[PDB]
């Protein structure tokens, strides 16, 4: 299990760390965060007490180095940073535990959702999507846009998702126009798939990022690259059966997770309706389909 | 964006644009077979692709032959058409193509912007306005052309004929969408003005007969006229 000690607590905030969170009060004698899961990626996040505005965190895996979060006044939040040297951190992080004041990831054992969620999701692909080579961990938060947004301003602090468009010459081989325009599986297997993703592990776990920065930070960009992908699956008419199942499981965990008074701004009626109802994978769905119609009825 | 009765007169500008209108291109007769059930059978059709400055008209006659061994026609319609405009424009001198194109269905949007990718500077366009372009083929020379069509073939015409000679583009326009007006609401009525006259003939050349500017305000007169009438034989009043 690994730790990610806080210097301290200067302002008032919720903190969340995957999907739970707890609040802490100004000036509050809080050191952090510890018996965190080794083998997940993880995302570290904040609300502030007084500016609900700009939900903002950090995605980090306790594999690659030693993390602590501190905050920065000049700056006004909380950062992620990393300790090299190891004895200083040992050596903090037990005395914290000692002096009992961190909270203890609270992961109920039978639970495998945070695993569910984050299946295929690896740090090395988040740094690709979050460009910040200098750091180990990637900061996200509710104001970024994505690659995609820019074309239609700050490169630099941009989520470099990757970019789908349905009405698009990538998408649509000359002479072809109807075939690839209403069958989607040319570009989501020879264009995206063997193209681009090289695998479905990797296309399912930027699937999985967008979504999870879509809920936990409110991001749209985040939302519309999450929509994108799912209905370019359900829009193919040939998709590898075990892509399918596992998509299934996917959506299934996602549409547990989501806060129900979150549905009115996180799920997009069309895709949905036209992923479960009207497209070749209507069908395929089962799981999805069964827990989408018993907790949001009404979007459909 | 779409197009209306407020930026009704960017029609007559110098931007070349071209209207599609894609009603005519799939055509059927219903009909009972021996066991009684029901059948379709094709019978050819055409695009109707108008430059309304100019008057041209782009008629790509669609022969049956297309739809064979074809599913889902009324879809693949819209999608020949795109593909036919699409090779249309590019037979053209690049000056010669146009900068917007406005089709008069909007379910020919996608079908023509993907068929257009390649031309990211040419607008697609819907409109508001509810053209009577369908009514195309109640003229008598148009329709002959489709019928006795035994391949796929292009005609251009100009379907203002003369007109131009002596009158704005927006009156040749307004003078075009009364006549296919009235030809769609009660096309013999409508033929019948056209034509009572037998002193007032159509050249060789031409789709109207050859009217004075003092013949075509009474044949406009008549045409409002018919077109308020059958108004009221419809919804009596
Ligand atoms: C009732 C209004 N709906 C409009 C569509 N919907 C939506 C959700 C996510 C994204 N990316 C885009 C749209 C919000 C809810």
């Amino acid at each position: 299990m690994n730790t990610v000690p806080f210097t301290s607590a200067p302002i008032e905030v919720t903190i969340g760390i995957d999907q739970y969170s707890f609040n802490v009060k100004e000036n509050q004698p809080f050191h952090g965060i510890k018996d965190i899961p080794i083998g997940h990626v993880h995302v570290i996040h904040f609300q502030h007490a007084d500016n609900s505005s700009m939900r903002y965190g950090y995605w980090f895996d306790c594999r690659m180095g030693n993390f602590y979060i501190q905050y920065d006044p000049k700056d006004g939040l909380y950062k992620m940073m990393e300790e090299r040297d190891g004895a200083k951190f040992e050596n903090i992080v037990h005395n914290f535990k000692e002096r009992q004041m961190m909270v203890s990831y609270p992961k109920i054992d039978e639970d495998d959702t945070w695993y569910n969620l984050t299946e295929f999701v690896q740090m090395d692909k988040i740094r690709k999507i979050v460009r910040k080579d200098e750091n180990q961990f990637s900061y996200v938060d509710s104001s970024m846009t994505t690659v995609q947004e820019n074309e239609l301003s700050d490169p630099a602090h941009s989520l470099n998702y990757t970019v789908i468009n349905f009405k698009s010459r990538e998408a649509i081989r000359p002479g072809h126009e109807m075939e690839d325009f209403l069958d989607k599986s040319y570009y989501l297997n020879t264009v995206m798939l063997q193209g681009i993703f090289k695998n479905s592990s990797n296309y399912f776990g930027e699937l999985q990022f967008a979504f999870l920065n879509a809920m936990f930070f409110g991001n749209y960009g985040s939302s519309l690259q999450w929509h994108a992908m799912i209905e370019l699956i359900c829009s193919s008419a040939t998709v590898p059966k075990h892509m399918l199942d596992k998509l299934d499981e996917i959506l299934y965990y996602q549409i547990k997770t989501l806060p129900e008074q979150y549905s009115d701004i996180l799920l997009n009626e069309r895709v949905w309706n036209i992923c479960l109802y009207s497209s070749f994978q209507k069908n395929s769905l089962h799981n999805t389909e069964k827990i989408m119609e018993n907790k949001y009825p009404e979007l459909l | 964006g779409a197009m209306n009765s407020s930026n009704y007169a960017e029609l007559f500008n110098n931007d070349i644009k071209l209207f599609v209108d894609d009603t005519n291109v799939y055509r059927v007769t219903v009909h009972k077979t021996f066991e009684g059930n029901v059948a379709t059978k094709a019978i050819n059709g055409c695009i109707f692709t108008l430059n309304p400055k100019t008057g041209h008209l782009f008629l790509k006659i669609i022969h049956t032959s297309v739809w064979a061994g074809q599913k889902r026609l009324s879809q693949l319609a819209k999608w020949k058409t795109a593909e036919e405009v699409s090779a249309l424009v590019r037979s053209l001198p690049k000056e010669e193509q146009p900068k917007q194109i406005i089709v008069t269905r909007k379910a020919m949007l996608d079908p023509l912007e993907v068929h257009m990718l390649d031309f990211p500077n040419i607008a697609i366009r819907p409109t508001e306005l509810r053209l009577p372009f369908s009514a195309a083929m109640s003229i008598d020379k148009l329709s002959d052309v489709v019928m006795k069509a035994t391949e796929p073939q292009m005609v251009l015409f100009n379907i203002y004929d003369d007109w131009l000679d002596r009158i704005s583009s927006y009156t040749a326009f307004s003078r075009l969408t009364l006549l296919l007006r009235a030809l769609k609401t009660n096309e013999e009525s409508a033929k019948m003005i056209l034509l009572s006259d037998p002193t007032i003939t159509i050249k060789s050349y031409h789709l109207w007969p050859s009217f004075t500017d003092e013949q075509w305000i009474t044949i406009e007169s008549q045409m409002r006229d018919l077109i308020l009438t059958e108004y009221g034989r419809k919804y009596n009043v």
